[PDB]
């Protein structure tokens, strides 16, 4: 539970692009993990977008609105650096 | 010092979206709760806003945008997004910066325009109300 004391022309805010970076360290089986943990994907898309930061040095994991992708790139640094991965999580605007 | 108000509507907020499995807890989530919480409610009829429509764009906006966590996973639930936690924190900086304690929705509503980004402080502008059009009310009534 929470403990809610203690945790011109007007445009609307962009949606922004959650991505995943590769790195010479943090293992496939994390990102992987990741992918699925908090993405939601099943084992064989997760194995797709993980081949494709391997390869590409980055891939899109999801596309939210700037207020949602703030919060999932905090989420996956930190379980990254509780996992002792130098994993980086970055956004960017769709 | 959250008041009794602000403290329902806030929990009743957190236990709705977790009965629609939301994922986050967001500040669009905060505004359409105070709506009905009567401190925020007096100072948005004070403004002339359309209660109705900005309901209603919230709730769609909100159903659009907030990903639903799997009935697989039973690990994770609901929580805040970061953007929510500031806004609690800066109405809660606000109110003892002026050397009170108690919090209401009012204060919560004047928090929410700094989250630049964020969805309900773009429809606050859109309605034409801003942070100072809250504050002038909680300050002089009208
Ligand atoms: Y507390």
């Amino acid at each position: 539970w929470l403990d809610f004391d203690q945790l011109d022309a007007l445009k609307p805010p962009s949606m922004y692009k959650v991505i995943l970076v590769n790195d010479d360290y943090t293992p496939m089986e994390f990102v992987i993990d990741v992918l699925q943990k908090f993405f939601s994907y099943d084992v064989e898309r997760a194995t797709q977008l993980m081949l494709a930061v391997h390869y590409q040095g980055k891939a899109i994991c999801g596309v939210f609105t700037a207020e949602v992708a703030e919060t999932k790139v905090a989420m996956v640094n930190k379980y990254a650096r509780e996992n002792e991965h130098p994993l980086l999580c970055t956004l960017e605007k769709a | 010092m959250l008041n009794q108000e602000l403290e329902l509507s806030l929990n009743m907020a957190f236990a709705r979206a977790r009965e629609h499995r939301h994922e986050f807890m967001t500040v669009e989530h905060l505004l359409l709760a105070l709506l009905s919480n009567p401190s925020a409610r007096e100072a948005l009829e004070a403004c002339s806003v359309d209660l109705v429509a900005l309901r209603q764009e919230l709730e769609a906006f909100i159903e659009q945008t907030t990903p639903v966590l799997p009935a697989s996973e039973e690990e994770r639930d609901t929580q805040p997004t970061l953007s929510f936690q500031r806004v609690l924190q800066r109405a809660v900086f606000h109110v003892q910066s002026s050397g009170r304690n108690e919090v209401t929705g009012a204060n919560v509503l004047v928090a929410i325009f700094s989250e630049q980004e964020s969805q309900a402080a773009y429809l606050l502008r859109k309605h034409e109300v801003s942070r100072l059009d809250v504050v002038n009310f909680i300050s002089h009534g009208t």
